[PDB]
């Protein structure tokens, strides 16, 4: 669960 | 007239999506960061793996070199930045103060300062020696996607999903300019090497070259896909004058800076090319991709 980085996730615009 | 970039090496090692790749200013090394919480160091010319640097508690979104090629700074979802001694692998300082993910970072040319941008919507300026936050700028009203110093360190440019690029006086922290076009989220920005432009990416599949003094758009570059990720873009100036960027269709795009024509599309990655970097002295591009690929590629051209 710790292997997360904001740049590697898509923008959430809705 | 056109470059002939061809794939020379593929660098495999990260176990999660790569976030950022950067060449050391002296041209010897490539640093990569990843959602796997690791920084890896590779030979810039042969792609040979050198070492792994670890310490962050969550994954890393960006990494950046000091001007002497000795230090790195990294930006993490754990709300901190870390300053690293690359030669020892040691964390020298942990920069605390941001209240949300740290997304982007850079040293100034003197490399006594670090600038950072965060999901907390602020830009922070840090002292490298002490690790202290010198200034917190109320920079934007949405996540800060990129921060970069100009050639003499006197200015900082920041970008945000609020649709703005802003130019900041480093010494005073005053906002000197807000750039407004005819307001899509701005996903990346940086000064040109000669200091007279900024290059800005927006999540409407567009890159824009701005005269930030006049506050006027000079060139635009299109044909690539960019609506979801903060993809790095670059000036390539070692041979011909190109704009280089990753894309969400898994290709590296290269444009003629002056004419805005696409001159090359580099195929090889199997997922979004989140990061590209241009080597300081040689016609070499490093590219890196997201979770379904996780490899880094070195491409070389004769111009």
């Amino acid at each position: 669960g710790t292997c997360v980085a904001a740049r590697t996730r898509p923008v959430l615009s809705y | 007239v056109k470059p002939n970039y061809a794939l020379k090496f593929t660098l495999a090692g990260h176990t999660k999506a790569v976030s950022s790749v950067k060449f050391s200013p002296n041209g010897e090394w490539l640093a990569s960061s990843s959602a796997d919480k690791l920084i890896k160091i590779w030979g810039a010319y042969d792609g040979k793996f050198e070492k792994t640097i670890s310490g962050h508690k969550l994954g890393i979104s960006d990494v950046a070199w000091s001007s002497d090629s000795n230090l790195l700074v990294s930006a993490s979802d754990d709300k901190t930045l870390k300053i690293w001694d690359v030669s020892s692998g040691k964390c020298l300082k942990t920069l605390k103060g941001h209240s949300n993910y740290v997304f982007c970072c850079n040293f100034n040319p003197q490399s006594n300062l670090i600038v950072s941008g965060s999901f907390d919507e602020s830009v922070r300026i840090w002292d490298v020696k002490t690790g202290k936050c010198l200034k917190t700028l109320p920079a934007h009203s949405d996540p800060v996607s990129a921060v970069h110093f100009n050639r003499d360190g006197s200015l900082i440019v920041s970008s945000s999903y609020d649709g703005l690029c802003r130019i900041w006086d480093t010494a005073s922290g005053q906002c000197l300019k807000t750039l407004i076009d005819d307001n899509p989220p701005v996903s990346f920005v940086k000064f040109s090497p000669n200091g007279k432009y900024i290059l800005a990416a927006t999540l409407d599949n567009t890159l824009k070259l701005w005269d930030y003094s006049k506050g006027k758009c000079l060139k635009t570059y299109t044909g690539h896909k960019n609506e979801k990720y903060c993809i790095f873009a670059n000036f390539s100036v070692t041979g011909g004058k190109w704009i280089v960027s990753g894309s969400e269709d898994n290709l590296v795009y290269i444009w003629n800076l002056q004419t805005k024509e696409i001159v090359q599309k580099l195929q090889g990655h199997t997922d979004v090319v989140i990061s590209t970097a241009c080597h300081p002295t040689e016609n070499i591009i490093a590219s890196a991709a997201l979770e379904n690929d996780k490899t880094i590629k070195l491409w070389k051209s004769d111009c």
